[PDB]
């Protein structure tokens, strides 16, 4: 119960995906890619190869890996599962989210949709699944907040995997605990328990009666089920390491294989032995997507732990241990802004040496929440060496490269011991007296609040577009907004209730 | 730790009907010391009366034998049949004759540790024709005892000395130790018959490989032997042909049990590895391998009545072990398992073979489990203190008339 | 032959037996060296190598009972560093006979890679539960740790708080595998710690299970040897005995004694059921060697 401050370092936009993407969604009414990413942002694109600019909008208010989405309702709503412990409900076509449930201890890990009565599962690390109901949570409203919740009980370890029958009549659980758990969605009735994988299962789908599953598994198998018999119908062994991500076309007959191995794989069902290699990407496929617009499937989309994603032509797959690939290069190219990975604190405590994905150096300022200038491929090691500063500061913060971007975190029990004289900071009399670097940054980021009126501190301003997150030590997402928006009328009467007391003793009181 | 008193299955919840638990008179578990295992036998007196079946089972000296009334109430345990009181060398196993047996006479050989098997007719208290008294035959302890199938008068011994000894109601043991003559030679066993003009009681030697014969096991035709010995091979043989027929070595160990299915195609087997092994009749190879027990697996069978040979239905076996480890397994064969698509190759590499895991796994006894019969209303457990308790299949529990 | 039981000297007597039958041991130890003085002399006092330990180790000066399990240790990592020492006129053959290897493995769940961290061994510390045998012990020796919920494991290469497993699987099989079955375990109480008089069977031949598949002959077939059996009820208050198989027949020493023995009376030595806490004559230390 201990309410920590933090805050991104960003641009205003941040079009393109900064980390990878978790899952993928399609709508084939208006031509548009749904991306969830690790960088907390989902992003809407356009599959229309007219357009050149694919960019449309961008979803943002998670604040850790988003693992997966669903779409509902034709298009018009969006579900997402994030590790920020959070099921939030968008507006996929305008663009904006409109509730959030809390409901999860954990990482929500995975999301199941069944069309047929537009009912959306969640399920995740908390060993939890929660069933809800899309028209229900569409309908929510300030006086009328609350929902039924139905959940599923069985699990003995933290769930991986969700996937539900389109009719509403099957769900299963994958899990780290090997054996797949059944339910029935309506009664909440345990159906059976399906044995068999020796590893965790990340990838689960079932026809649309709800009598087969196709289950794939980080121990390399993939295993189609009888629900009827309750038992394995066949195992296939196309890949060398963990199965992640499947694909199955309408006719339940041939599977879309891919993970670890950077392996993609069009295999038979009922005839193993007719493997067709896709492509090998370039990272560990996390999750795919097919195009469901023919009888075959003419292309498939491919998320990885890289930042682009590919979609894949599969014109001459019926033409065709397969060491020749179908594709080499993709068809379509999404792009993908590249992902801070290492960080080093300065021994001044106030500006920040980092290095990218492109091996980029940047350094960067705290205190303003700026970029100063990017140093390009430099040696990363020896920058540091000659950026060294002879003078101690205590550590008044901590930064962590989950989303990618700079995420930097101000804690009570070190937030203000950070004393350091104005003149050799880089500020103007010329007076110099010791400032406080943590209290100082507390009041620029609530600088367009009223309740903190001087505007600002003067010595410096961060951006306006920075998000401000308070939240809980290893907890869940208290309140987001930007610096900016804190000057809104229902945005400023949950900072009274939202901000910590020692928040608002800095801030109001100037107490330092 | 507590025993469990029931399990669920996808044919229902499986209960313990502890009213129709049978043990000594006075109810004390039995002290599990080193002794001998507490076993159990059924048969069937043509239920005449509808109470036809008879229940046996020794429990260290004692010897007890009591009417068997399934999920119904027990017989008075205060009350035997007949009881029998060995002063001396103790009971091992029993098994009776189901062919020669009414109302009026039922057949029942006993084992002993000192070697010596023994005919009782447990109704009528008249008989005692003891085998073997003298030790001359041989003086090691005996394991496994049953009639031959089909046989009014011939059974088959095996004693720890691995070998068996094929015996005669009507015939009597000599005074000296038999002389024997070969009579087939072959892969590591060896068959030898009594040189003697007159009839002698040892009809034929059966040497079976190294170490202790744990258990024999005739198919459910009569056709053949399946033979488990304390080196770890599974011998099957052909008892009218009398040649080996196919040979399995355990991963590691010595497999302590073995049972047929009930149609004959496949043979499980438990032994010191933790390990039930599924092999096959007709290919003579291995084709599963189950993990479930946490010590030795003690006795493994096939449950015929929740088994679905043939048919459009998919093949699905059903078969029980239980070991050591105070438990009991339930295992499931399906066509996944059965049709897929320190020697090795006679004993597959664990990566070469499937691995099952059981439906249930539940500690049953707060001893080893040395008792394992499937029948049609109820399952019948035993532990070494002497219990032997009924399981009530799912809706056979209470009938309306 | 045997060896004389001074008084409290049973447990430096067992493992002694118990060391020598081991042929590959027994060949090597031709060539500290008090203990190839004694074994020169029945191929029987040893006060020769008992008076030596005393002033040796301070651990082993009084005369109370002790740990075999940790004289056994003591013993072999002792005569591995002399000749390590006298050596340097690096692998040993005490090693090579005896050291084998395990790695801690730990797994992230999310991204699956895998770090190790390996950890030699002479003796095999593995904990006891009723009912069970030494190849499930095995099992519950390599058991699988998962970090999670507040305990989540930082990955480098997730850059973020995931799931992982930690789980020790063996590497190197050593020639001769000595099992030590951690019979004493602490009382959870100011009282003394009390004997675990728990029945775990073990069998003539073996296979390990828990071995990781990187290595080639994980599987290879072992043999028992000897076994160091402990009479008495409690921790400091019993005796140790010791089977022991020369050839085809089983001998038994006890202390002095020496008793021809067949292999199925094995069996008394597994271990209480009733759970009565009584002499508990049951296995302490177990030797497994390789067959090839
Ligand atoms: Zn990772």
């Amino acid at each position: 119960r201990k309410v920590q401050v933090s805050y991104v370092i960003r641009d205003e936009v941040e079009k393109y995906n900064r980390n990878g993407v978790n899952a993928l969604q399609l709508d084939p009414a208006l031509n548009r890619l749904f991306t969830a990413g690790r960088d907390s942002i989902i992003r809407i694109w356009s599959v229309n190869q007219h357009k050149q600019d694919p960019y449309i909008a961008s979803m943002e208010h998670h604040t850790d890996w988003v693992n997966d989405i669903v779409l509902c309702c034709n298009g018009k709503t969006l579900i997402s599962a994030s590790s920020d412990t959070t099921v939030k409900v968008w507006n996929a076509h305008k663009g904006f989210c409109m509730s959030t449930l809390r409901t999860h201890k954990d990482y929500v890990k995975a999301l199941a949709y069944a069309k047929d009565k537009e009912l959306v599962a969640s399920a995740g690390l908390d060993r939890q699944i929660f069933l809800w109901d899309v028209n229900t949570l569409t309908a929510l409203t300030a006086s009328n907040n609350t929902v039924t919740t139905s959940s599923l009980s069985g699990n003995k370890d933290s769930i991986y995997s969700l996937a539900m029958n389109q009719l509403g009549t099957i769900i299963v659980s994958g899990s780290t605990e090997k054996v797949l758990r059944v339910w029935d969605p309506r009664t909440c009735a345990k159906l059976m328990k399906l044995k068999g994988h020796t590893d965790n299962v990340k990838a689960l789908l079932l026809n649309r009666d709800g009598t087969q599953c196709l289950s794939g598994s980080s121990d390399g198998t993939i295993r189609l089920w009888s629900l009827g018999q309750q038992r394995c119908i066949a195992t296939y062994r196309v890949h060398d390491e963990g199965v992640w991500a499947l694909q199955v076309n309408d006719a339940f007959t041939h599977v879309y294989s891919g993970g670890r191995d950077r392996k993609i794989y069009c295999t038979d069902l009922r005839n193993p032995d007719i493997r067709v290699l896709i492509c090998e990407e370039k990272a560990p496929v996390l999750k795919m997507e097919l195009d469901r617009s023919a009888d075959p499937p003419p292309a498939i989309w491919v998320a990885t732990t890289k930042s682009t994603v590919n979609k894949w032509t599969l014109k001459g797959i019926h033409n065709f241990n397969p060491i020749t690939p179908l594709c080499t290069q993709p068809d379509q190219v999404i792009k993908g802004g590249a992902s801070i990975i290492q960080c080093h604190i300065l021994n001044d405590k106030r500006h920040i040496l980092t290095k990218d994905t492109n091996n980029n150096v940047a350094y960067w300022d705290v205190l303003k929440a700026c970029k100063v200038e990017d140093l390009g491929k430099v040696d990363f090691e020896d920058e540091i060496k000659k950026r060294f500063k002879m003078v101690y500061v205590p550590n008044w913060f901590s930064v962590d490269l989950k989303t990618g971007m700079l995420t930097i975190t101000l804690d009570e029990s070190d937030c203000f011991a950070a004393w350091v004289s104005a003149k050799d900071a880089g500020f103007s009399d010329g007076s110099d007296p010791k400032l406080n670097l943590g209290g100082l940054l507390l009041q620029a980021l609530l600088e367009y609040w009223p309740r903190t009126h001087q505007k600002g501190n003067g010595y410096f301003q961060v951006p306006p577009h920075t998000p401000v997150i308070f939240g809980e030590a290893g907890g869940r997402t208290l309140f987001r907004l930007l610096c900016r928006d804190s000057g809104g009328e229902t945005e400023s009467m949950l900072l009274n209730e939202t901000v910590p007391q020692w928040v608002i003793d800095i801030t109001v009181d100037k107490n330092m | 730790n507590e025993i469990k008193t029931q399990f669920t299955t996808r044919e229902g919840l499986y209960k313990l009907l502890p009213h129709s638990e049978y043990s000594r008179p006075n109810r004390v578990p039995f002290n599990s010391q080193g002794s001998n295992p507490v076993r159990v036998s059924f048969v069937n007196l043509n239920d005449q009366s509808g109470n036809g079946d008879r229940l046996c089972f020794n429990v260290g000296r004692e010897l007890y034998f009591y009417i068997y009334k399934g999920v119904r109430k027990a017989a008075d345990l205060s009350k035997p049949i007949d009881k029998r009181i060995y002063k001396g060398t103790q009971p091992t196993c029993h098994d009776f004759n189901h062919l020669t047996a009414t109302a009026e006479s039922v057949s029942l050989l006993v084992g002993f540790s000192a070697g010596q098997v023994q005919l009782i007719d447990p109704i009528k208290k008249e008989t005692s024709k003891l085998f073997n008294e003298e030790r001359l035959i041989d003086k090691s302890r005996v394991t496994c005892v049953k009639w031959v199938p089909g046989s009014e008068s011939l059974f088959l011994v095996a004693h720890s000395s691995g070998n068996m000894y094929l015996y005669n109601v009507e015939h009597t043991c000599g005074t000296t130790a038999p002389h024997y003559q070969l009579l087939k030679q072959g892969e590591s066993f060896a068959v030898h018959t009594c040189k003697s003009k007159s009839t002698r009681n040892p009809l034929l030697k059966w040497t079976v490989g190294e170490g202790a014969l744990n258990e024999f096991a005739f198919s459910p035709d009569g056709k053949f032997l399946a033979c488990v010995s304390q080196d770890g091979f599974l011998r099957v043989f052909n008892f009218d042909s009398v040649e080996l027929h196919g040979t399995m070595k355990s991963y590691f160990g010595g497999l302590l049990c073995v049972c047929w299915s009930p149609d004959g195609k496949y043979i499980v087997t438990g032994g010191e590895d933790d390990l039930v092994t599924v092999w096959s009749f007709v290919d003579c190879r291995v084709i599963a391998r189950g993990h479930g027990h946490k010590s030795w697996v003690s006795v493994v069978a096939f449950d015929p009545y929740t088994t679905s040979g043939g048919g459009s239905v998919s093949v699905t076996y059903r078969f029980g072990s239980v070991g050591q480890d105070t438990q009991l397994c339930l295992w499931d064969l399906t066509e996944d398992i059965l049709f897929p698509h320190l020697g090795t190759p006679l004993c597959p590499r664990m990566e070469d073979v499937p691995l099952l895991e059981p439906l249930i796994c539940k500690k049953i006894a707060h001893e080893r489990l040395t008792v394992l019969i499937f029948l049609e209303d109820c399952i019948v457990t035993a532990c070494q203190e002497g219990f032997i308790c009924t399981w009530g299949r799912p809706g056979k529990v209470v009938s309306f008339n | 032959f045997g060896l004389v039981n001074f008084g409290n000297t049973c447990y430096c007597n067992s493992v002694l037996q118990a060391l020598y039958f081991c042929r590959p041991f027994r060949e090597n130890v031709l060539a500290l060296t008090c203990l190839a003085d004694l074994f020169h002399s029945i191929a029987i006092p040893p006060k020769k190598f008992i008076s030596r330990l005393r002033k040796e180790n301070d651990l082993f000066d009084n005369y109370m009972q002790q740990d075999a399990h940790e004289f056994l240790n003591y013993l072999l990592n002792t005569i591995a560093d002399i000749l390590q020492e006298e050596k340097k006129q690096e692998l040993t053959w005490v090693h090579e006979i005896f050291q084998g290897t395990l790695t801690n493995e730990t797994r992230c769940l999310n991204c699956e890679t895998v770090s190790s961290k390996d950890e030699d061994f002479l003796d095999l510390s593995v904990d006891v539960e009723q009912n069970t045998s030494i190849t499930h012990c095995l099992r519950d020796f390599s058991n699988t740790e998962t970090l999670c919920s507040e305990q989540k494991y930082y990955c480098e290469t997730c850059c973020s708080k995931q799931e992982a497993q930690k789980r020790m699987r063996v590497k190197k099989l050593p020639m001769i595998l000595a099992l030590h079955l951690k019979r004493f375990k602490y009382m959870e109480q100011l009282h003394r710690y009390t004997k675990l008089s728990y029945r775990v069977v073990f069998p003539l031949e073996l296979r390990l299970f828990n071995t990781s598949s990187d290595a080639v002959n994980l599987d290879r077939m072992y043999d028992l040897v000897a076994v160091v059996v402990h009479c008495g009820s409690g921790p400091n208050r019993g005796h140790y005995i010791t089977i022991v198989k020369s050839h085809g027949f089983w001998l038994l020493f006890d202390d002095d004694i020496v008793e021809k023995i067949d292999a199925q009376a094995i069996e008394e030595f597994y271990g209480l059921t009733s759970d009565i806490s009584k002499n508990s004559e049951s296995g302490y230390i177990l030797f497994y060697q390789s067959r090839e």
